[PDB]
DNA sequence: AAGGTAGGGGAGGAT
DNA sequence: ATCCTCCCCTAC
């Protein structure tokens, strides 16, 4: 019986069940139920020591159980590591026991499901017919995975059923209040597995008047009495509001394969459900599989504290209760945890993401015809654009110009659209469908038939934008991959972090490898280092910088030096000079370099001088295996993204390669956490130490190499930095580059993983000729063993600021002259989200325009800083008495939460007052607007005293009143110190100042 | 809601309580407490304190220099001596009052310190007087003992302690010199009694009654002279031929004295002691008086030995051997020398046996280059010369050859005694 | 002892000064669901849902907090039984007996000992049912439970399941303690040492212990 | 159920 | 002045 699977889930009535969902070729959906188990590792001496005898157990072969803690000695008298080897046992109890002496206690019974039968989440298995006994209709119960899942045959496509829903609310001059305000409208997206789409939205008649209605209908429209007039069919329907809520629950309580919203956990079905009950006595029950239980849709509440102690919460989500074997996936939490914006609402996605550059193809008096193609953007761009612009309303030029859609002609490759818009004085501008222009509040106070039409249009995009998020972050290929990548059910793939999803593979490893990891003293955590940071040489360069990042550096430390708990041979302290040197000279014999590698570290107590762990590095550990799986995936599909050519194929896969990326260092990560299993003290602040040392080799032998005319000549000697070694030293390096080449390198900065190499030349050609060869040689030649570097970019006039703060422009690696650059910003205020959108315009005219100064080279005196400093004044008085720039551009983003010491903090304050009086509730995870506003009866104020004294939450009905203005004094002075600090005059810097602040300046 | 979770509170609640003289091995354990209660509750009623010094003033009253008058009452009287004060809490370590810090004490003194606060938990501290490298004890601190019992117990189990007197009185007692000369005679003592402390019988706070004069003196030098095992102490002479006690070097070093100079002295009926109303000066001065080859060993004053294979075996506690080959079977022969000779390495035994200082001689080290060969030191130099400046740091490093020909002799011990 | 007028039924709600720096949004708060609420037959009767607020705040240490009052026979008073005849008194008078030794009594009501004042989390439920009315009073419990929680040091919650996540609701910090409903399977109640736990967090907050014995009543 | 350190810039306070 | 602490957010 071949079937895909499709989801896993678990009962939750007195007895406990594991349910699949899975489809056969031709469609049909079949469960199968499978008894729950709790798992229980144990060795043969207790096994055969139970006084309640075991329901089930099977042998798991011969374990070698290792204790993994740490301790110091003073000398080298280090005995071995306490470990044992015995017959293990696995062994299943229906119900929960309570073991003395039970092992492997960090695993989840689901996990132990999977894994001790060879179960894959995502397999396509041909399941064998007689262990499945049929107990329902298209329901089986099995009693023996282990003879049923045997066979795997290759993956196939199934159809699968969406429902994508949204509802408008009735809004007076508050929040809508499930007690006061009825629903307007609900509209649905039905697809069925016939792959059939059916669009409809529902209008609530009982807001028009008998003339209205009787219009409606006579304009097109169904008019039916009850739930049993529906017709899926049609485009609108008018019913009472008691149809409205009976139709939303026939549609809810079907067994889709995904029921899909935005936000919908919290508002949308939490109205519908609490509407419904208030009107009528119905509920919206859900049945399992086997019809053995049945629940009421009722919200719940998950909460996310943080790692430490006195801590609070840091943000919340919301779920539904559904044991139909249903998922219902929420956008609103899924793009927060995996995306980077100012807020997360609804018209600031989609502004973000579907957008693409038109041509103005036609220029008329009231309208403005824009063309869209492949020649006009990047390929898929107009497609992408295309597809939303079906049920689109309005489409905003360059961000700001938000216009009413008058006319759409989709074409076979791009579009034409035909919009409302003043004459602009350019031909290409950038196209995005982001916030609307109406005013709903208004739109419920004069309500006619034509507003209710106007408002099902709306409704109908909202519920199809959903779909196109879907599909547009690939939301059906990251579940799938999730899922095989941590073995647990697909429902269950973003709700987890590292500490979770770690403990997937971490179980097959230590199988395999047959290791039990154990623990029998106290975990002590001190303070250790980290990566090493340049300073950099100059602040701003003018040629090209080179970089050469290490391809995984952490990841390929632990490799290398074999850092995993269990194969630490020991750590070695001394308190004086005199036992240090005899313990150097003892270990350099008793630890050869050709079997041991010696980490040199820092001291953890502050009366040692001396810390040297050793490592054994001939038989790989645990953690070494566990970061090449991760390491493996990450290099698959970043080659998969090779071969991506459309416009979402390469973001959903750059985001697959991503995700293990960080992963992967999240394995390094939970080795310092000390509530981790895998926790090693030792471990991890060794990996610090040799990536360290790496990058100082790596510097080392690039600041000062000469490329002269035929080789290459390195400026150290090209040692292994660790230990003695057989490979060639010369630093004279044969290259394929033209005898006419004469060039000098140097290093600028650096960070933990990359080093930026400075050479004396302009040309961007020249630069990627040279980069490559350096490429190849540093590779083959300068590093010695399993680490890689990879040549990324040339930056040309990089600018930095400090350590981490950096601005360039980008020519990548695989690009020439001819290309356009990229624009970068690093750790600036172009890219934080708490600075504001004002602050950015002025910062980037200026830094652009001293750079232009300072590149073309005049220096008749101290102009640069004059010049630049007063222009800033006029702009920051013109804008202060002007006044006309809207608020919108002064206002910041934050993230709530309960994380604070002294819990009378102003931000706890801010929130919790507005949450006790404004309608809008700011959650433990959302991020509100704030602004500074003040009094308008004051005069420019030079002297601050209290600025949390004028912070305010700006909710979406925000206006300022006539004697209310922005408190510009707080934004000026953060404008003016970014700014000036750019300069290089001692003198007329601080001198303007004085005069417009009368502040003490910072500068770095 | 678990019983190990009161027992966890209980634990809290116990060392909060018992702070201020329990603060050997405590601060750790304390601030995991916390941890703990706050993480389990979200909120506990405690600031997280870990600068907690060493101070039990109020378990005492203040000093009575007054002729006073307390007539009634049943009153346990202790001689209460000069020197140093120390506590020692239930299974903590020995501790000064005024700067909380680690002391090594003799561990047959440590023993049977135990034993007292072992045989009746009742007892929440001891009290101990150190002069002249000698440790009394005088009176604990207890909740539900009287000062009678700790005497009789401590006693068996080998501690010094005062003579105590118990007296009910109903006459007439007035407080004078005449009383306290009565009074003090009357213990039969022989360690310098500095002052007289009473309890009432149902009152567990002290008292203590002080009666001394003033004296004005004149110091000509400044000796140092041996008590014990190549520890010595100061003796200030005065141009009159009369000698003024000081307890310990920091006294003369805190004090700011020099020779030739008038200073005020605390004169009692039987001794005196220098009254307290810059510091390389003072410390080289008093030892060029009685020579240069001495340093100041922390709390006394300790002369530059001349060590070689004898004094090896002197403080191991073995016999006198001629060859070093023969302290392997010297070794052997009983099971009590062991514990000082296998259980720590040869740096620390030849620091300790050859009369080495704790920071001082780490300093040294620490600004020290070594050539080593077959694990046997035969050459050595210095880094920073700055380091050298301190008199006590220039003594031992004068005479450091001393210490390598030991510590190579000890390595050699070791590679056959195992 | 003053009072506000309220639109429905009881259509006035009596109350204890320490409270009336609430009873602004409970008048708001009450008018917006009242004539929904008031349909159905109401465990208790609607005069018995604000009769908790004539109650000082002052003298008050710790609060013994349940989800909602009995399901029928309720007087508005949390675990009161004018019969001793309800399972969550008996064990919550049980457990105490063990610890205190105070066996002979006729009833246990926690309104008479000093420092404790019970609390219900909702004010009522539907006559018969448990957790019914779950939507009707969250404006209101939240805004009555931070009250409270102002004045007491030690919040006693009982119930695992239904207090988990009671953290988020609260906006000052508590010394939270929660255990195990008094009406659950295998007797999980009186196997907690809950009742010394909170004297010793209260020594510990400078605060006199509860007498807990002080409840009984012959 | 819960990954790690390095570092800049800003607000408020205790001197 | 003048440094210290806390925090928010970013680079790895
Ligand atoms: N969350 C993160 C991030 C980084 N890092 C650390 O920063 C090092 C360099 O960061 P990186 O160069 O951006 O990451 P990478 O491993 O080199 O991957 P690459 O892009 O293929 O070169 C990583 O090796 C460490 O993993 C850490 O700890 N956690
Ligand atoms: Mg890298």
């Amino acid at each position: 019986m071949d079937v895909r699977c499709i989801n896993w889930f678990e009962s939750h009535g007195e007895n406990r069940f594991l349910y699949l969902k899975s489809r056969c070729r031709n469609g049909e959906t079949v469960f199968i139920r499978f008894p729950h188990y709790f798992y229980y590792v144990v060795t043969d001496e207790i096994y055969q020591s139970l006084s309640p005898p075991p329901f089930n157990a099977r042998p798991m072969g011969k374990m070698r159980t290792i204790d993994i803690d740490e301790t110091i000695s003073y000398n080298l008298d280090i005995k071995d590591r306490k470990c044992s080897v015995a017959d293990m046992w696995l062994i299943e109890e229906p119900k929960k026991r309570s073991i003395q002496n039970a092992t492997m206690d960090e695993f989840f019974n689901i996990s132990w499901f999977y894994i001790s039968n060879g179960i894959s989440p995502d397999g396509c298995y041909s399941l064998d017919e007689q262990y499945l006994t049929k107990i329902n209709n298209g329901c089986y119960h099995c009693d023996d995975p282990r003879n049923c899942f045997a066979k795997e045959i290759p993956r196939f496509d199934i159809p699968r059923s969406y429902l994508f829903l949204a509802i408008a609310c009735h809004f007076d001059k508050k929040f809508p209040s499930v007690f006061i305000n009825p629903i307007s409208h609900t509209s649905y997206c039905y697809i069925d597995l016939s792959g059939k789409r059916l669009l409809f939205t529902l209008i609530n008649e009982e807001m028009l008047t008998e003339q209205e209605i009787q219009e409606a209908v006579d304009r097109g429209c169904l008019r039916i009495q009850s739930l049993m007039e529906m017709d899926y069919e049609r485009e609108l329907v008018l019913c009472s509001e008691i149809v409205l809520l009976r139709i939303a629950k026939q549609l809810l309580e079907l067994t889709f394969d995904y029921v899909v919203t935005f936000n919908g956990h919290n508002f949308d079905l939490r109205y519908i459900t609490n509407r419904l009950e208030l009107l009528t006595g119905e509920k919206i029950i859900f049945r399992s599989p086997d019809k053995k239980e049945a629940v009421h849709l009722c919200i719940y509440e998950r909460n996310q504290s943080s790692h430490k102690g006195v801590c609070g919460m840091a943000n919340t989500t919301f779920h539904v209760n559904n044991n139909n074997g249903t998922i219902f996936f929420d956008l609103y939490s899924f793009i927060q945890k995996s995306e980077k914006l100012d807020s997360y609402k609804l018209d600031s996605i989609s502004k973000n993401a579907f957008s693409c550059m038109g041509k103005v193809l036609n220029r008329g008096v009231r309208e403005m015809t824009f063309i869209g193609d492949d020649t006009t953007d990047a390929k898929g761009k107009a497609d992408t654009f295309a597809k939303v612009l079906t049920t689109g309303n309005y489409v905003t030029v360059d961000e700001d110009i938000i216009c009413k859609v008058i006319r759409k002609d989709i074409l076979e490759n791009g579009f034409k659209v035909v919009l409302s818009c003043p004459t602009l004085p350019n031909d290409i501008y950038k196209l995005s469908f982001g916030k609307d222009d109406i005013d709903l509040a208004q739109m419920y106070k004069d309500y006619n038939l034509n507003i209710a039409l106007d408002m099902a249009r709306y409704c109908i995009h909202d519920a199809c934008l959903c779909q196109y998020l879907w599909e547009y972050y690939g939301v059906e290929t990251k579940t799938d991959a999730g899922a095989a990548t941590y073995v647990l059910p697909q429902s269950m793939v973003f709700e987890y972090r590292a500490s979770t999803i770690i403990k997937g593979p971490l179980l097959k490893l230590l199988l395999e490898t047959k290791t039990i990891l154990v623990r029998s003293e106290t975990k002590q955590k001190f303070p250790y280092e980290g990566g090493k940071v340049f300073a950099p040489k100059q602040k701003m360069f003018s040629n090209n910088v080179l970089i050469f990042d290490y391809n995984s550096l952490y990841p390929n430390v632990c490799i290398f030096g074999n850092l995993s708990p269990e194969t630490l041979v020991g750590v070695v302290v001394s308190t004086n000079r005199l036992e240090e040197e005899i313990n150097n000279q003892l270990l350099l014999q008793k630890y050869p370099p050709p079997r041991y590698i010696t980490v040199h570290c820092e001291p953890r107590l502050p009366n040692l001088i001396s810390e040297i762990a050793i490592f054994d590095r001939s038989i790989e550990g645990t953690i070494p295996r566990l970061l090449r799986t991760f390491l493996a995936e990450r290099a698959r599909y970043k080659k998969m993204l090779k071969q991506a050519t459309s416009s979402t194929e390469k973001a959903i896969y750059d985001s697959m390669q991503y995700t293990y990326k960080i992963v992967a260092n999240s394995v390094y990560g939970l080795m310092g956490f000390r509530n981790s299993a895998l926790y090693s003290y030792a471990s991890a602040k060794s990996c610090t130490s040799i990536g360290r040392r790496m990058i100082l080799y790596l510097e080392s032998v690039l600041n000062g190499a000469e490329l002269s005319n035929g080789m290459l000549r390195f400026a150290n000697t090209l040692s292994n930095p660790f230990y003695m070694d057989d490979r060639d030293i010369n630093p004279i390096v044969k290259t394929s580059l033209p005898i006419d080449y004469r060039f000098r390198f140097r290093s600028v900065y650096g960070d933990t993983d990359s080093v930026f190499t400075e050479i004396d030349s302009q040309d961007v050609d020249k630069s990627i000729e040279i980069a490559k060869e350096l490429e190849r040689l540093i590779n083959s030649r300068v590093l010695f063993n399993n680490f890689k570097i990879e040549f990324e970019a040339v930056y040309k006039n990089l600018i930095m600021q400090s350590k981490k703060k950096y601005t360039t422009m980008k020519y990548s690696a695989s690009s020439n002259s001819k290309s356009v650059p990229e624009r970068i910003n690093k750790g600036t205020s172009e890219t934080r989200r708490d600075v504001s959108k004002f602050h950015k315009n002025m910062i980037k005219t200026y830094k652009t325009r001293l750079s232009e100064m300072l590149s073309e080279g005049r220096m008749n005196s101290n102009q640069v800083c004059i010049d630049i400093l007063r222009s800033l004044e006029t702009d920051l008085r013109s804008e202060f008495d002007s006044r006309s720039s809207p608020l919108e551009l002064f206002m910041l983003s934050r993230m709530h939460h309960s994380n604070y010491k002294s819990a009378d903090n102003p931000n706890m304050y801010l929130v919790t007052e507005y949450n006790k009086n404004n309608p809008e509730t700011i959650e433990l995870g959302e991020r509100y607007y704030f602004a500074y506003i003040c009094p308008a009866n004051v005069p420019w104020t030079k002297k601050l005293v209290n600025i949390k004294t004028y912070e305010t939450i700006i909710d979406r009905s925000f206006k300022l009143g006539s004697n209310q203005r922005i408190f510009y004094e707080v934004y000026f002075k953060r404008l003016t110190s970014e700014i000036v600090n750019l300069l290089d005059n001692k003198v007329l810097c601080i001198s303007f100042f004085q005069r417009m602040f009368g502040s003490r300046p910072t500068f770095y | 809601t678990s019983s190990a979770d009161l027992t966890n509170l209980k634990e809290l609640l116990s060392l909060y309580k018992s702070l201020r003289f329990s603060d050997s091995v405590a601060i750790e354990k304390y601030n995991s407490l916390v941890e703990w209660g706050t993480s389990t509750y979200w909120k506990i009623g405690v600031q997280k304190v870990t600068n907690v010094e060493t101070s039990i003033s109020d378990y005492y009253d203040e000093v009575k220099n007054k002729p006073f008058n307390i007539d009634p009452g049943y009153y346990i009287f202790l001689p209460v001596y000069f020197g140093s004060v120390f506590i020692y809490s239930k299974g903590k370590n020995m501790v000064e009052l005024g700067s909380g810090n680690s002391f090594q004490i003799p561990d047959e003194i440590r023993s049977a310190c135990n034993k007292v606060l072992d045989s009746d938990n009742g007892i929440d501290f001891l009290r101990f007087v150190l002069l002249n490298n000698r440790w009394i004890m005088e009176d604990a601190i207890s909740k539900y003992q009287s000062p009678v019992n700790i005497f009789k117990l401590a006693s068996e189990y080998g501690l010094n302690i005062p003579n105590y007197l118990e007296i009910e009185i109903e006459e007439d007692t007035l407080f004078d010199d005449e009383l306290y000369s009565i009074m003090e005679r009357s213990f039969d003592d022989t360690f310098p009694k500095i002052s007289i402390s009473y309890i009432k019988l149902g009152e567990l706070k002290r008292q203590v009654v002080d009666f001394f004069k003033f004296s004005f003196m004149y110091i000509e030098s400044i000796k140092v002279d041996r008590i014990g095992d190549n520890i010595f102490i100061p003796s200030v002479i005065t141009k009159s031929g009369k000698k003024i006690l000081v307890k310990d070097v920091d006294h003369l070093i805190r004090s700011k004295v020099r020779e030739h100079t008038f200073v005020k002295v605390k004169k009692k009926n039987t001794f005196s002691i220098l009254y307290d109303d810059t510091r390389g000066e003072v410390i080289k001065r008093i030892i060029d008086t009685i020579g240069r080859d001495y340093y100041v060993n922390g709390k006394y004053f300790s002369k530059v030995g001349i060590a070689g294979l004898k004094q090896l075996t002197n403080k191991l506690d073995i016999n006198e051997c001629a060859t070093v080959d023969e302290l392997v079977d010297e070794i052997n022969k009983s099971g009590t020398v062991k514990r000082k000779i296998k259980n720590q390495s040869v740096f620390d035994l030849s620091r300790e046996c050859l009369g080495y200082p704790e920071a001082d001689f780490i300093t040294l080290v620490n600004n020290m280059r070594f050539k080593i060969e077959n694990c046997k030191v035969v050459n050595f130099n210095i880094e920073n010369t700055n380091c050298l400046n301190n008199p006590s740091i220039e003594t031992i490093y004068g005479n450091f050859n001393q210490f390598v020909s030991i510590f190579n002799t000890v390595t050699d011990v070791k590679k056959r005694l195992f | 002892m003053n009072s506000v007028t309220i639109s429905h039924a009881p259509y006035t709600i009596t109350y204890h000064d320490d409270w009336e720096p609430v009873m602004s949004q409970l008048v708001e708060f009450y008018n917006e669901v009242a004539s929904w609420l008031l349909r159905d037959e109401t465990s208790p009767i609607p005069d018995k849902f604000f009769i908790q607020l004539k109650q000082p705040l002052r003298n008050k240490r710790v609060c013994v907090c349940g989800i909602d009052p009995y399901p029928k026979d309720g007087t508005g008073v949390p675990f009161e039984s004018p019969n001793f005849t309800k399972k969550s008194i008996k064990e919550i008078a049980s457990s105490i007996s063990r610890l205190t030794g105070v066996i002979d009594y006729k009833g246990y009501n926690l309104n008479i000992i000093d420092g404790v004042i019970p609390w219900n989390y909702y004010l009522s439920c539907k006559l018969g049912e448990t957790k019914s009315h779950a939507i009707y009073w969250d404006k209101i419990s939240k805004l009555l439970l931070q009250h409270i929680t102002k004045h007491v040091s030690v919040l006693y919650c009982l119930g695992k399941t239904d207090f988990s996540n009671i953290r988020a609701k609260l906006e000052s910090p508590v010394t939270t303690i929660v255990g195990y409903h008094p009406a659950a399977r295998d007797h999980q109640f009186e196997k907690d040492r809950s009742f010394e736990i909170i004297n010793v967090l209260l020594e510990l907050d400078n605060k006199t212990p509860i007498n807990w014995a002080q409840g009984f009543i012959y």
